[PDB]
RNA sequence: GUAAUUGGAAUGAGUCCACUUUAAAUCCUUCCGCGAGGAUCCAUUGGAGGGCAAGUCUGGUGCCAGCAGCCGCGGUAAUUCC
RNA sequence: ACCAUGGUGACCACGGGUGACGGGGAAUCAGGGUUCGAUUCCGGAGAGGGAGCCUGAGAAACGGCUACCACAUCCAAGGAAG
């Protein structure tokens, strides 16, 4: 709000990617590190477009406060927003929900199913009802 | 004098590889035979246990009763002897600890006035022996 | 005699022991090169005597 | 393996004999007169002035009507007349070889905040920039050894968060404040 | 420079959000706040005869204990031993 | 397989050692050199020891198999797995 400048350098869009991307410079003189999520607002704000395909990541404060620069981007669509995007950054905001297992899970059920040859209804059966 | 020209480079150099057996650290440093006579072997530390306190006597112009260990070496397991350097640090070794033996400021010779001494000892029972004199540590149970 | 294997540990095993008193800690780091060329250049004193070097008794 | 960059080299050197008695008191005015830390930083900007004399002295083995000193020595001198130490128009390989050590310790940080009337007591001169108080331009800088440009030189000044450029008084103001006001309301 | 009296648009370590980085988190970078008077919030390692910068100051020992890389100091006043 | 009696060597063959992997390079430097390099780059080799193989385009692969020798695991001692 107050005593907040938004600036931004290197535009180049391209449909390539159906995106518009560039690099964010962004200047609180004696406050802290803005929220990403007020970022990729005041820039739908400015490109006449909703706070939806605008989307921020990467500030690393410069030494003793002032600018502090990232990237950020801005794409053509919702749903060119949830095809060229690696979905790590399209779930910091919530559009791609990820609760897996971890990987230590994931490996020793493929070695366990992998002694197991042939039974459809016990390769995945193959130990599903004990825990 | 030296024969010398242009094509003699095999005489002048079939003359410095044989001339070379005849210095003292090089010969030590490549013969093979002085490098498996020392106890460490290569080496700049050992472990060892303590066989028996010995207190040798000071050179011609000192009068004094240096003592000393009976190191014996886990490593190639052969006796040495070995010097327990400071002032109230005899009692700091025991019988059969195990102590680290270390060399003794020149290089294989002894320093000073204690005749027929090679290596000097540190950390009794993996306390150091500065580490005991100087009231930092005890020898552990 | 001449001390076989006794009076091993023998000096310090005897000697008075001085506690170490407290001090003023020394001003160290940066202030120590401070201080010490202010010990010994700002002021040139015109004491002569074949100049009778810092630990003058 | 790794993604790692591996190089590094000393930067500064250590002397060929120590304890000589025309050396270290020859070296203490430098240490106390210019207010540095240790010795190490000493013969850190003393190394930095030696390879350069070897680099200039290489060059100068060289003779009249060759290309690479062309290249090399002004590419030399347009990085050490940027710095000061060496003024513009009179631009030779030769002044650079009558150079010492007490211009490479003018044109530090520390020192220029000391004799651009910034500051009193050289010693107190690190003490601001440490302490961040101090900017280049737009960049607060809290390094003794930045050896600042001829070009940025008239442009070191209070940060905009210092006390002595800006404000919110910190930690001994707010405290002595505090407690007159509690003793009642 | 002691021995001082204070201080104040002085601050870092430390404890603390929160943002940020990041795949998820951590440093770090930024930023409320608290955070220095023997600023107890404390700097050691080695030496002080000569090579080699720095002491014939004090006490203890008495060729003993020990130091010392080399020369050497050690036998009742030690510039080297504790 | 039938013939011929040749080939190598003090310009160091052949045999032995190597606390020898080779090379880019590293430490050091007046010039000249002395030492190091198992080590992320490239090239060689081998998956306990030696041998033999199938499949595949490419393996004498060993996170493929079979045998032996050295090491070791389960067993209801009938056999299984390295």
């Amino acid at each position: 709000n107050d005593t907040v400048t938004i600036r931004t350098r290197k535009f180049m869009t391209n449909r390539l990617l159906q995106r518009k991307q560039m690099v964010i410079d962004v200047l609180h003189p004696g406050k802290a590190t803005v929220p990403k999520t007020e970022i990729r607002e005041k820039l739908a704000k400015m490109y006449k477009t909703t706070p939806d395909v605008i989307f921020v990541f990467g500030f690393r404060t410069h030494f003793g406060g002032g600018k502090t620069t990232g990237f950020g981007m801005i794409y053509d669509s919702l749903d060119y927003a949830k095809k060229n995007e690696p979905k790590h950054r399209l779930a910091r905001h919530g559009l791609y929900e990820k609760k897996k297992t971890s990987r230590k899970q994931r490996k020793e059920r493929k070695n366990r199913m992998k002694k197991v040859r042939g039974t459809a209804k016990a390769n995945v059966g193959a130990g599903k009802k004990p825990k | 004098g030296k024969c010398r020209g242009l094509r003699t480079a095999r005489k002048l150099r079939s003359h410095r590889r044989d001339q070379k057996w005849h210095d003292k650290q090089y010969k030590k440093a490549h013969l093979g035979t002085a490098l498996k006579a020392n106890p460490f072997g290569g080496a700049s530390h050992a472990k060892g246990i303590v066989l028996e306190k010995v207190g040798v006597e000071a050179k011609q112009p000192n009068s004094a009763i240096r003592k000393c260990v009976r190191v014996q070496l886990i490593k190639n397991g052969k006796k040495i002897t070995a010097f327990v350097p400071n002032d109230g640090c005899l009692n700091f070794i025991e019988e059969n600890d195990e102590v680290l033996v270390a060399g003794f400021g020149r290089k294989g010779h002894a320093v000073g006035d204690i005749p027929g001494v090679r290596f000097k000892v540190v950390k009794v029972a993996n306390v150091s022996l500065l580490a005991l004199y100087k009231g930092k540590k005890e020898r552990p149970r | 005699v001449h001390g076989s294997l006794a009076r091993a540990g023998k000096v310090r095993g005897q000697t008075p022991k001085v506690a170490k008193q407290e001090k003023k800690k020394k001003k160290t780091g940066r202030a120590k090169r401070r201080m010490q060329y202010n010990r010994r250049f700002v002021n040139v004193v015109p004491t002569f005597g074949k100049k009778k070097g810092p630990n003058a008794n | 393996p790794v993604a790692r960059s591996w190089v590094c080299r000393k930067t500064y050197v250590t002397p060929r004999r120590p304890f000589e008695k025309s050396r270290l008191d020859q070296e203490l005015k430098l240490i106390g007169e210019y207010g540095l830390r240790n010795k190490r930083e000493v013969w850190r900007v003393k190394f930095t002035l030696a390879k350069i004399r070897k680099a200039a002295r290489e060059l100068l083995t060289l003779d009249e009507k060759d290309p690479r000193r062309l290249f090399e020595g002004n590419a030399l001198l347009r990085r050490l007349v940027r710095i000061g130490v060496l003024d513009e128009g009179k631009m030779k390989l030769d002044y650079i070889l009558g150079l010492k050590i007490e211009d490479f310790l003018e044109r530090r940080l520390q020192t220029q905040v000391f004799k651009l009337g910034l500051a009193k007591s050289i010693h107190h001169a690190r003490v601001l920039i440490r302490q961040r108080h101090i900017r280049v331009r737009k960049q607060v800088v809290n390094i003794p050894s930045f050896i600042v440009r001829l070009d940025s030189q008239k442009h070191i000044d209070f940060s905009l968060r210092s006390p002595y450029g800006g404000g919110r008084p910190g930690r001994v103001k707010r405290k002595n404040a505090k407690k007159g006001q509690g003793g009642a309301g």
